[PDB]
């Protein structure tokens, strides 16, 4: 009964324009409202704006107010909003969201969509970690791959997802050329030096590359 | 009616509305109960007087100062004997086209002032003794308007409070003032939005005239979000007023008895006419000024300026204003081709003093930057828009455009707007400033001194703040007008593009203001009324717009015809010409007796004593702008008005004014549509490509001597 | 033009705790005030609305409090699907803002982490980089200290903490250091020591090895 | 560097006229040109119109009008003596309607030169006792006027009544108390915002490079100060007194 569909959101080098939809399936627009919303990954919430198709009412927030644009079809009760002059802080996961009846009632929420804004698209570099004899202290090692310069994350897995117990993926870093870079380890047994080599998996969704890397003393 | 016609299906509802000029306004309409038995204490002239308020602290004051609200009306609509209306009509601006909730919201604010200070009293007594003198002093009335309305309260009203009508009230009622204010609701809102940008959107169209609205009524949100956001900001009630006077009495005539306005001071800075109220007695007074300036009129650019200047700088102390026009004073400020025009009208209190900070305030003035911006873009919105009005107004246009010396036109007026910075502007205004002339006319219960010192004040504050120093008597100059070649007739045409209706103008330079020509014009004009009023709308039912008349320009009389039609233009041309032959039938048609009523009329036509001090400030105002002076040119005239006879018109229609004529000076404008018994051969006229290349071989008329 | 004060940043407490989370607004509001949850990867939730009111499909262990300025979520007792980001926000006309977050963890013993570290690959050496990552495992809580050691001479300013979140299995946290230099500094610099203190490991250890 | 090489006599082309034609017209410029049929020298002479509205308002814009081109020409003069030196002469005068502008002399550096005195007089900067010496030297030369022979007294009261406007010596002589130099410094960029420019081209060139070289100066002068045409409704003469 309540449906919000937000799709559209891509990939953009940064000072373009773009243009993103909510679809507000179920109910009207002509009804209570909807809202743009900012979430930054790893960091907090912005409001960004809030149209009421049913008084052409627009609101927008202070900062960036004036260079986008927002509209809305009520014939399908849906909204838009143009985007423009795109910079490199505003590549997050973006929602669109309903206020229902209410004083500060914002109950439903949307899909969410994808905000990409960088200079380049790379694939990685993998290096794989090399435990060796001097890493060999107790009862306790691990073994892990260096994944370098690349550019939307990597899903990583072992042996294509065989031991997936120890296994921590550190979340990557978006460096000074726009690429990303992280290393995912998993902990393994002493009696696992040299027995078995496993092969950290790349699997970079946008670049479509996909390096299986062999970890080896 | 036991009912009211807002019966909850429409309450708490939103309307759309696309209008027909492009303006942005939103309603607000409240149905009400019966005050009509409430006349005794009457709150709702109160709560008018409270609503549209503009006072510190007020929030049309904030609103302003936010820049949000152009202007607005709210208060009491009349209805029927069972209920009544209760309306709010306010303009928007950009933002105030996006906030609309929020300015609802500002509404609420002032309803939460209200509610928090409650009923006032001080208030009502102020304001009641401020009906009190305005009921108190009153001249004498206009017998037309005056007996309609008091005959609409005829009904309602003992024979002894026909007079005392509502301009006295017995008690306070808070209890009342409270339970409308409680009628004053979310729960009560009617909302009527006006935008353009309606477009695909409003299906519901109007059956008579065809507007289009759509319902879409607000969700509960916003309405539940209205009552419990219930909050006082930065509001303040405003405060006593000061500017009540005890002057009240009559000064007794000196021995300077003048019927007329003497030059009581002359300066090369300034000009002073002066003449006391002799019939009306009041202690009232009337104050004209003209600002001279030759750089008024040099280029679009600066005259463009100097509207926005004057324009932005009366906004500025209007809200300070606002007691004053609410206490009786009037004013008016206004630019001219030549310069600005200050008039000054009410009560002998406090003029000098209010004055001296209106000549500080235009003298010492700053300026904010998107107040720049919006005045700006709203004139440059009222330029544009000067591409769709009616072809009366139209020709208009163009008649004083071409019967002047020089004239700037609005396309050049829309295109140098686009280098307008505030730099250049604040900059350039006291260079402008820097030295000019005022010439002023001042009447009503005052001595000659104390003009004298008025005056004085004036200019003393203008040299103390711009060191202004006065103007060469080289540049005192006037504007011109167009010479002809003495036979020739020219026409050309302008295509309306929106009105289906086509326009033209005929004009008709007679000859300068002699005392002959003016009598020759106004008989004439006076005969030709009544069989054109006959014929031509009337029975040719041609249009509605059929007028004729006078043009007193430049120190020249003229004649001038103005006719708006929907016709072929020289089918028009036709029967305006068989018109001609009509009237030149009717010349002759005349009798002795209708000469003589038909004089009579004209003379108790032009002859009477005046029914208002601005009535006839107006008319010396317009000698003063022509700079004519002659005072007794009435009786001058009606002793020239009985030495008149029939052949005297014929040998001034021969010559002058007929179709054989060497001294014709005939000339026609078309204004096109949108997709634009005996007729003899007109002469060929030529299309007019540039009216400066029009002129151009044209010469130009002398000026008048001055009487 | 009111900002928010979400106090305190965070905490850590178990399944069945009393969990009172206070946000202060810089101005006198009135209670215009949402509560929030979002878990990790998922649409975020209306606990609380109006500051005071409970949105209706929703549990009420949870309560909202207007106190002035004081507004304050309290928690009866905690659950294990509650471990999630929290927010507040003021609405008005006014561009609505936020909190600070405050990610709700658990209460667990001191765990000390297992400290590595992982010389750079032989090809990494060939494109004349070396990257040399010291790794934290198993500690309890995130709140540590990893400063890295070069021939035991302190280094910053090229490395970076990338430390996980509450374990799904287990409720510890991964640390992982990376030192990052140019080939120049590998076979300069043998001793690549990775001195650790985390609140376990009050005492810093120093995990180093020569090549 | 004004010793010229250019010495080479253009033969005449399809532009076989005895008069100027109007070889380039636009809404901010009008061009007149005509080679040298019967002379065929080197040398060339150019005539140029400054048209602006500005010159006859007040005394104060004459005043200034007359101090700008006069401080202005004496600016670039100390340059200019190897130029008149090498046999090129030139005038700068100011009218009641506007500035004149001659180039005189041979076919070398005329483009050369002209855009460097383009370049000069749109961007120029003031000293404070240049402005002095200029200002009261200029007022010795307004009360020298009442003392000078009688026919130049008589054809100064002949072209006083029969024009349209005219602003007397004597409130010019009264209106140098109040000039100052910054309300001269900011009208001036005022004064050039706006004008006409009307040139005659004479000499030893071609159609083409005429074309190119009135090109160059109308592009400099949009260049600096963002010059726009004029309006032929402000486009004004006086007429004469009947």
């Amino acid at each position: 009964e309540v449906q919000l569909v937000e799709s559209g959101g891509g990939l953009v080098q940064p000072g373009g324009s773009l243009r993103l939809s909510c679809a507000a399936s179920g109910f009207n627009i002509s009804s209570s409202s909807i809202h743009w919303v900012r979430q930054a990954p790893g960091k907090g919430l912005e409001w960004v704006a809030s149209i009421y198709s049913y008084s052409g009412s627009t609101y927008y927030a202070d900062s960036v107010k004036g260079r986008f644009t927002i509209s809305a079809d009520t014939s399908k009760n849906t909204a838009y909003l143009q985007m423009n002059s795109l910079r490199a802080e505003d590549t997050a996961v973006y929602y669109c969201a309903r206020h229902y009846s209410a004083v500060a009632g914002l109950d439903y929420w949307g899909q969410g969509t994808l905000v990409t804004v960088f200079n380049q698209i790379k694939p990685p570099s993998v290096f794989p970690l090399a435990p060796s004899s001097k890493s060999t202290s107790g009862g306790t090692a691990a073994l892990g791959c260096l994944v370098k310069d690349y550019f939307e994350p990597v899903t990583v897995s072992w042996n294509s997802g065989a031991l997936t117990s120890g296994v921590h993926t550190f979340p990557a870093v978006l460096q000074s050329s726009g690429l990303y870079s992280l290393s995912s380890v998993v902990t393994v047994p002493s009696s696992s030096l040299g027995t078995q080599t496993y092969i950290c998996n790349v699997n970079h969704k946008p670049s479509n590359t996909k390096v299986d890397k062999k970890v080896e003393p | 009616f036991p009912e009211h016609p807002f019966q909850e299906e429409h309450l708490k509802q939103l309307y759309k509305i696309v209008p027909i000029k492009d303006i942005r306004n939103l309603y607000v309409t409240f149905p009400i109960p019966d005050l009509q038995k409430y006349y005794k204490s009457n709150p709702g002239h109160y709560l008018g007087h409270l609503i549209g308020h503009e006072g510190p602290g007020s929030l049309l004051s904030e609103l302003k100062s936010k820049g949000w609200v152009n202007t607005l009306v709210g208060g009491q609509k009349e209805g029927a004997r069972g209920f009544m209306f209760f309306i709010i009509n306010v303009d928007l601006t950009e933002e105030g086209l996006l906030h609309v909730e929020d300015i609802i919201l500002h509404m609420f604010q002032y309803i939460q002032k209200l509610r928090a200070e409650g009923p006032q009293e001080w208030v009502f007594q102020e304001l009641k003794d401020l009906n009190a003198v305005a009921f108190r002093f009153k001249d004498k009335e206009r017998p037309r308007g005056y007996t309609s309305k008091i005959a609409g309260i005829l009904h309602y009203y003992p024979l002894e409070e026909v007079l005392t009508a509502e301009y006295l009230l017995e008690e306070f009622r808070p209890d009342l003032i409270e339970m409308v204010l409680d009628k004053l609701r979310p729960e009560n809102v009617r909302v009527a939005i006006v935008s353009k940008s309606f477009e695909g959107k409003t299906d519901r169209t109007e059956e008579w005239y065809g507007t289009q609205y759509k319902q879409e009524a607000i969700p509960d949100e916003v309405i539940k979000k209205w009552q419990n956001a219930d909050l006082n900001g930065k509001f303040k009630l405003p405060t006593k007023n000061e500017f009540i006077p005890t002057n009240f009495e009559i000064l007794p005539l000196e021995k300077e008895a003048t019927p007329y306005p003497a030059l009581i001071k002359d300066t090369a800075m300034s000009k002073l006419w002066f003449k006391q109220d002799d019939k009306f007695f009041l202690p009232k007074a009337n104050l004209n000024f003209e600002f001279f300036s030759p750089f008024a009129y040099v280029d679009p650019l600066h005259s463009n300026m100097a509207y926005l200047y004057l324009e932005l700088l009366k906004d500025s102390l209007n809200e300070y204003a606002y007691a004053a026009e609410l206490a009786g004073l009037s004013y008016d400020l206004q630019n001219t081709i030549y310069g600005m025009y200050l008039s000054v009208k009410g009560y002998n209190d406090k003029q000098p003093i209010l004055l001296k900070k209106i000549i500080e305030k235009m003298a010492t003035f700053e300026i904010d930057e998107k107040r720049f911006e919006i005045i700006k873009e709203a004139y440059m919105r009222s330029l544009n828009n000067f591409r769709a009005e009616q072809p009366h107004q139209h020709a208009m246009y163009y008649l004083r455009l071409l019967m002047t010396e020089v004239a700037w036109t609005k396309d050049e007026l829309k295109e140098a707007l686009d280098d307008v910075t505030l730099p250049r502007l604040k900059a350039f205004i006291p260079q402008l400033l820097s030295r000019l002339h005022i010439e002023a006319l001042l009447h009503g219960n005052i001595t000659k001194q104390a003009a004298l010192g008025i005056m004085q004040m004036v200019e003393d504050t203008l040299i103390e703040h711009a060191h202004t120093k006065p103007l060469l008597p080289s540049q005192l100059v006037r504007y011109r007008e167009v010479q002809l070649p003495d036979r020739g007739w020219f026409v050309y045409q302008q295509r309306n593009e929106v009105h289906n209706n086509s326009g033209i103008e005929i004009y008709y330079q007679t000859d300068m203001q002699s005392t002959s020509e003016n009598m020759f014009l106004e008989l004439f004009a006076q005969i030709i009324s009544e069989p054109a009023f006959n014929t031509l709308r009337t029975k040719e039912q041609l249009g509605y717009i059929v007028f004729s008349g006078p043009r007193r320009a430049n120190g020249i009389q003229g004649l001038r015809f103005i006719i708006q039609s929907e016709k072929p233009p020289h089918y028009l041309e036709s029967r305006v010409e068989a018109f001609l032959i009509t009237m030149e039938k009717s010349i002759e048609d005349m009798t002795e007796e209708a000469f003589q009523k038909h004089i009579q009329a004209l003379a108790i036509r032009r002859l009477d004593k005046p029914k208002k001090l601005s009535a006839e400030s107006a008319k010396y105002w317009g000698e003063i702008i022509s700079q004519q002076y002659n005072f007794d040119r009435d009786n001058t005239e009606v002793a020239y008005l009985k030495t008149l006879t029939k052949e005297d018109i014929i040998k001034f229609y021969k010559e002058m004014l007929a179709v054989d004529a060497p001294r014709r000076h005939k000339v026609s404008v078309h204004v096109l549509a949108r997709e634009m018994s005996q007729a003899p051969a007109l002469p060929q006229p030529e299309v007019i490509q540039n009216m400066t290349e029009f002129k151009r071989g044209l010469p130009l008329f002398p000026l008048v001597k001055p009487h | 033009d009111i900002q928010m004060t979400q106090s305190p940043s965070s905490l850590s407490a178990s399944v069945g705790d009393r969990v009172t989370i206070t946000c202060r607004a810089s101005q006198s509001v009135s209670s215009a005030v949402a509560w929030y949850q979002q878990k990790p990867g998922k649409a975020p939730k209306l606990l609380i609305y109006s500051a005071s009111s409970l949105y209706s499909g929703v549990p009420s262990r949870f309560s909202g409090s207007r106190s002035g300025t004081d507004y304050t979520l309290t928690i009866s007792s905690l659950q294990p699907e509650d471990f999630a980001t929290y927010y507040c926000q003021q609405s008005y006309f006014n561009p609505i803002t936020f909190g600070q977050g405050t990610k709700v963890e658990i209460k667990r013993t001191v765990a000390a982490p297992s400290v590595f570290i992982f010389p750079p690959s032989d090809e990494q050496l060939k494109s004349g980089t070396a990257s040399v990552v010291c790794l934290l495992n198993n500690f309890y809580p995130r709140e540590a200290k990893v400063q890295w050691k070069v021939d035991n001479a302190l280094q910053s300013g090229n490395s970076q903490e990338s430390v996980t979140e509450q374990d799904s299995k287990d409720s510890t946290y991964s640390l992982s250091s990376t030192l990052t230099l140019s080939k120049a500094d590998y076979e300069k610099h043998k001793v690549y020591a990775c001195e650790v203190t985390h609140q376990g490991l009050s005492s810093p250890v120093t995990k180093s090895f020569n090549r």
